[PDB]
């Protein structure tokens, strides 16, 4: 029978092509009746100065409302006539558009996509309708507290850079930026070779390349305006923000330090180390004696609603840390018991706390990749940030060489005697000071 | 006894024999200075604190 | 390869195994017990039986379970409806002989010690307060009580007056009566046929033939209104309709997709749904409308669901009720029927792309029928419905008795019979 | 370990039962044990009829001692009518503690 | 096609010994928020967001 | 009332070696902690003698 070793290399491969402009065309074919097709671009809020911060949040908020050949109602009526779906998102560093259809309808699909990215019109009446929807969504999400604190945190830990501004923008700025500002944005950022055309499911590579050459090749391959920005390695400061607002029921807190980048080979041991702390919420089944030393104490003294660990990574910098939501008299107990577990791990770390973490990472790597939509969304970033999609066997061979000493060394390098960043949202008066938080970042015995 | 028998307490012991060894070394050397202990004050001729 | 391999047994228990070459693997057990199967004296037993999947067993203690599972990495989970229950286990390909001994013994031979049960009764309050933070678990519990009398009227949670009194004799009674051999199905996704057959042959020693199965669930018209401090009114009009497994349920499904159940394009204005456009002719406000379908094994409920504001609740409702009349009057094209027949095919084929939807699809129809049937037959069956059936299905809705439920500030809202 | 001497072990056990004197106050053998963290657990695993009795045999035999007297001779706890009520709840709190401790060892 | 989820509609609770509990389906999808003013009421010993249950790394 | 917020300028208080916002501080991290601890390291000796 198939063993986990001889089944990890039977996964079908990944073809890659290229055009004269420079588009990369990737795919993998699995023999079904369904497919997903999309385009991932290389622009974001990080490429924008102070003069137009929310601009990229209209272009994909206005993309499905009518091209120059098919107005918006016609476009949608056509796409529901087939029975398909459309979707789009954007983050600090990436932007995507993609559609989900049935395998026979690839030629009708690839034609629609090329029509959206290449040329569309900006309708002034549609701008007037659009602006107020944006202005209402701002207040819509100013009431989710797991989204304001991951924005204060980014604001105080990157104080002077372009990496500390928000996706949507300040309110005063989403009231002035007009047609001209948007059209040069679309001209200067949407271009090749910053683009990838990705597809997965029952697609054929040669047919996909043929269909790509027809609808896409009428495209400007030589850089316009020679607008080449220079990367600035990110600054990282030790600040702290506090907002009081005494009438809420519960308190939110997050704390973090600096981390690696995307291509740094130090990511795997940090994954193995963060899987040992764990996660917990007050509706889990078998609490109060689950293996983590932090979950098992919160379950039995009832200090938490929940906590978790995060590992955000950019091209050069990162963040490592933790988030917890709690009552108003149990904050310093949480911070004491949290810092203790990091220090117990900078130093001695046994050889049974490491096989468990290895298994957890090895087993969370495969379930996140079963389906058809994830695989495409994978192929698009895994190729816009390295190249070379990195099969499963190559990840696996990097997990057979982590040991207790390796975890010790990297934990000592990135955690021990460093200055963190801290954000908290009310009711927060038992939050210990910066002196007494900083002095928890090194033992005195060792 | 049996509550303390295992490899983990022996591992903590061999891990913190640095702690016990430094603790004992500092204590022993301090016990020389505290009581004007001339008998080890001479083992190093470098502390000429006796006038 | 071997798309499925059925095998009946001398006491039921269909076993179906598909063999593949994936790195991970899943197993599941499917049972015919639900909230529908309890009488008036023990309301709440199944919502505690769902909560107690990690207690001490005659083959392992609750310290052995929670630690042997987390050592290798796997997962356990339980999911329930008003008609059935499912226990599922999930992990890698070389660690699969281990989790299966835990799963097969959590369900066969439990013990209920009266000092763990006595501590699992503060959990019910937390669970029921979490599930009730979205205002359509509430409105969908008053709609089954307002429309039935006996079987399908029970809720999926526990009544408040009842929280501290669940006792360890009722759990024994329930499990003994209903977890019977001839009502269960075992489905495994990445393993071969003889292994499952062997391991489940140790699972028949317990109980040969089925426990009770009463309560035919007769119909009544019920109105239940509940007033509170939310700022938006939720409403629902339904009517009795077809049971699954018959020739008219497909007509009601095609009617549902003509009428407009669900969006396709992100952040769009639904231009291919009739009743949305009918409503939006004189209502310039935020709002939302859709159709409604539920198809239990003996009866069903077809209708409409609306979300609207305070001083404009009536106008919306008695304007989406006019449109449904027109279709019943012969005003129906034959191209929009074609356009609606494509939504079913697309959605159904996408519903089983994953390896988690495949299990549920197979396990669902391995209980109510007893055999498998491939998607190709399904597409033919759903493409052999005519145009007169969609028309006469809408006449059953208009000439029939109703159930409403609402909840919000019910100041400007119509009673039934109005 | 012996069989023919088990009549003698019975003989010495009936003498040591009388020489110790908890029966003249009404108590039973399980009433006398010393309450550490492991006997404090096995007490709140008792049904209510068993737990209520234990709180009256311990309050009537700690009042006879404030007065320096003893109960009448017809009410002395016999030898073959003492039932070990707290024994089974105590073998189980213990063997669950040898299990949580050889896991940290392996 | 013989389940209750293949025809979107009435809910189905789930509950797990490693992850958070979920309340059945949602609705066929989320149209109710595209027009403005759905404040999503809060301040009730609330339940957090984004459902951090299954990751990749 | 939410998206808006800029931490005001701490430019005139910074160290001269981290006052540039272009380059990182992982290079400018050992000198600071080797400087600010020698005051204490002197202090312990002073207390001792």
């Amino acid at each position: 029978t198939a063993t986990y070793a001889q089944a990890l290399q039977s996964v079908p491969e990944t073809q890659v092509s290229q055009l004269d402009n420079g588009l990369r065309v990737a795919s993998e074919q699995s023999s079904q009746p369904t497919c997903t097709v999309g385009v991932w671009i290389d622009a974001g809020s990080r490429y924008e100065n102070e003069k137009n911060n929310g601009a990229g949040y209209f272009v994909e908020h206005l993309a499905f409302k009518g091209t120059k050949n098919r107005p918006g109602s016609a476009l949608e009526k056509e796409v529901e006539s087939m029975g398909a779906h459309l979707n789009a998102y954007s983050t600090r560093e990436h932007t995507a558009y993609y559609i989900k259809a049935l395998s026979k309808d690839l030629p009708k699909a690839v034609e629609l996509l090329a029509d959206i990215v290449q040329n569309c019109s900006l309708e002034d009446s549609q701008i007037e309708k659009e602006r107020d929807v944006i202005l209402q969504e701002l207040q819509e999400n100013d009431s989710s507290m797991r989204d304001v604190v991951f924005d204060y945190l980014h604001a105080t830990a990157f104080q002077g850079t372009p990496l500390a501004q928000s996706v949507e923008g300040p309110s005063e700025n989403v009231r002035k930026l007009s047609r001209a500002d948007l059209t040069e944005y679309v001209s200067q950022h949407y271009k090749a070779p910053r683009m990838v055309l990705a597809a997965a499911g029952g697609v054929e590579h040669r047919q996909l390349l043929d269909l790509a050459q027809k609808h896409f090749s009428s495209l400007s391959g030589t850089y316009v305006e020679d607008a080449v920005p220079a990367f600035t390695p990110c600054r990282f400061t030790g600040s702290e923000i506090r907002h009081r607002d005494d009438a809420l029921p519960l308190a939110h807190v997050a704390i973090a330090v600096e981390g690696p980048g995307w291509a740094n080979p130090d990511n795997v041991p940090l994954q193995v180390a963060n899987a040992i702390i764990g996660h917990y919420d007050s509706t889990y089944g078998g609490g109060t004696h689950m293996s983590s030393t932090l979950a098992s104490v919160a379950a039995t003294r009832k200090l938490c609603q929940s906590f978790q660990t995060f590992n955000i990574c950019y091209a050069e910098t990162g963040l490592l840390g933790a988030h917890f939501v709690c009552d108003n008299m149990s904050i310093d107990d949480m911070m004491f018991f949290l810092q203790g577990q990091w220090m117990r791990l900078c130093t001695s770390a046994t050889e049974s706390e490491v096989v468990r973490g290895k298994n957890i990472l090895r087993n969370a790597l495969v379930s996140h990749l079963d389906g058809t939509t994830p695989v495409c969304e994978d192929i698009g970033r895994s190729l816009l940030t390295y190249g070379r999609r990195i099969p499963l066997a190559e990840w696996e061979s990097r997990i057979a060489e982590v040991d207790a000493s390796v975890v010790r060394e990297v934990c000592s390098k990135y955690f021990y005697d460093q200055c963190p960043a801290v954000a908290g949202l009310g009711p927060i008066e038992q939050l210990p000071d910066y002196n007494r938080i900083r002095s928890g970042m090194f033992w005195l015995r060792f | 006894l049996s509550r303390f028998l295992g490899p983990r307490y022996r591992e903590l012991a061999r891990n913190w024999i640095p702690t016990a060894s430094m603790w004992g070394a500092v204590g022993a050397v301090g016990l020389v200075w505290a009581t004007d202990w001339r008998l080890i004050l001479d083992w190093v001729p470098y502390i000429n604190g006796k006038f | 390869p071997q798309d499925l391999e059925f095998t009946r047994l001398p006491n039921g228990l269909v076993i179906a195994s598909l063999e593949n070459y994936a790195p991970a693997s899943r197993i599941g057990l499917f049972i015919k017990a639900g909230s529908r199967y309890e009488d008036s004296n023990n309301l709440g037993t199944s919502h505690l039986l769902r909560l107690a999947s990690s207690l001490t067993t005659k083959g392992a203690s609750s310290f052995k379970i929670t630690r042997g599972i987390e050592a290798v990495g796997g997962k356990l989970s339980v999911t329930s409806t008003r008609e059935s229950m499912a226990y599922t286990v999930e992990c890698l390909r070389d660690d699969i002989e281990i989790l299966m001994e835990f799963l097969l013994n959590v369900t066969a031979a439990p013990e209920f010690r009266r000092w763990e049960v006595a501590a699992l009764q503060s959990q019910l309050r937390i669970d029921k307060a979490v599930a009730f933070q979205n205002p359509q678990a509430q409105v969908l519990e008053n709609l089954h009580a307002a429309a039935y009398r006996n079987a399908l009227a029970n809720s999926l949670y526990c009544p408040d007056y009842r929280i501290g009194k669940v006792t360890p004799d009722q759990l024994h009674y329930y499990v003994q009566n209903h977890f019977t051999s001839a009502r269960m199905a075992l489905i495994g996704l990445g393993v071969s046929h003889p292994v499952l057959k062997q391991v489940a042959e140790r699972f028949l020693n317990m109980r040969g033939g089925l426990g009770l199965s009463g309560a035919k669930a007769k119909y009544r018209g019920g109105e239940i209104r509940d007033q509170n401090g939310d700022s938006l009114v939720h409403a629902a009009l339904v009517a009795e309709s077809a049971a699954t497994g018959s020739a008219e349920a497909n007509a009601f499904s095609v009617l549902q997709h003509v009428l407009g159940a669900g969006p396709h394009v992100k952040r769009g204005s639904n231009a291919t749904s009739s009743l949305y456009q009918a409503v939006a002719k004189g209502v310039h406000q935020p709002f939302d409308v859709s159709a409604f379908n539920a198809s239990y094994s003996d009866s069903g409920l077809f209708g409409i669901y609306t979300i609207s504001q305070a001083a404009s609740a009536g106008d919306v409702i008695k304007s989406a009720y006019d449109q449904v009349k027109a279709i019943a009057q012969g005003n129906l094209s034959n191209t929009d029927v074609q356009a609606a027949k494509n939504k079913l095919k697309a959605g159904y084929l996408m519903s089983v792309e994953s390896s988690e939807g495949f299990l549920d699809e197979v396990g669902s129809q391995a209980l109510v029928a007893g055999s498998y049937m491939q998607p190709s037959t399904v597409l033919q069956q759903i493409d052999s419905v005519a145009d007169a059936d969609v028309i006469n299905a809408a006449k059953k809705f208009v000439s029939g008795r109703k159930s409403m439920a609402a909840s919000g500030n019910l100041g400007h809202t119509p009673f039934v019979d109005e | 370990a012996v069989a023919a001497s088990s009549k003698w072990l019975e003989g010495i056990r009936k003498w040591y039962y009388n020489a110790a004197g908890f029966n003249k106050l009404g108590l039973m053998r399980d009433d006398t044990i010393y309450e550490d963290d492991d006997v404090k657990e096995a007490i709140r695993r008792l049904p209510e009829n068993l737990y209520n009795d234990r709180v009256f045999r311990i309050k009537r035999a700690l009042d006879l001692t404030m007065r320096q007297q003893i109960l009448p001779k017809e009410q002395w706890t016999k030898y073959e009518e003492d039932k070990f009520y707290l024994e089974p709840y105590l073998k189980e709190v213990i063997r669950e503690r040898k299990e949580r401790e050889e896991w940290a060892k392996k | 096609m013989l389940s209750v989820a293949s025809r979107s509609g009435p809910f189905a609770p789930v509950l797990s010994a490693t992850s958070r509990g979920v309340a059945g389906a949602l609705r066929p999808l989320v149209q109710a928020a595209l027009p403005a003013t759905s404040e999503s009421p809060v301040l009730d010993a609330k339940r957090s967001f984004l459902c951090r249950e299954s990751l990749s790394g | 009332s939410h998206t808006d917020i800029r931490v005001p300028d701490f430019s005139d208080y910074r160290r001269a070696e981290v006052l540039d916002s272009t380059k990182s501080s992982k290079e400018s991290s050992d000198a600071r902690k080797g400087f600010s601890y020698l005051i204490t390291a002197t202090t312990t000796v002073g207390v001792a003698y």
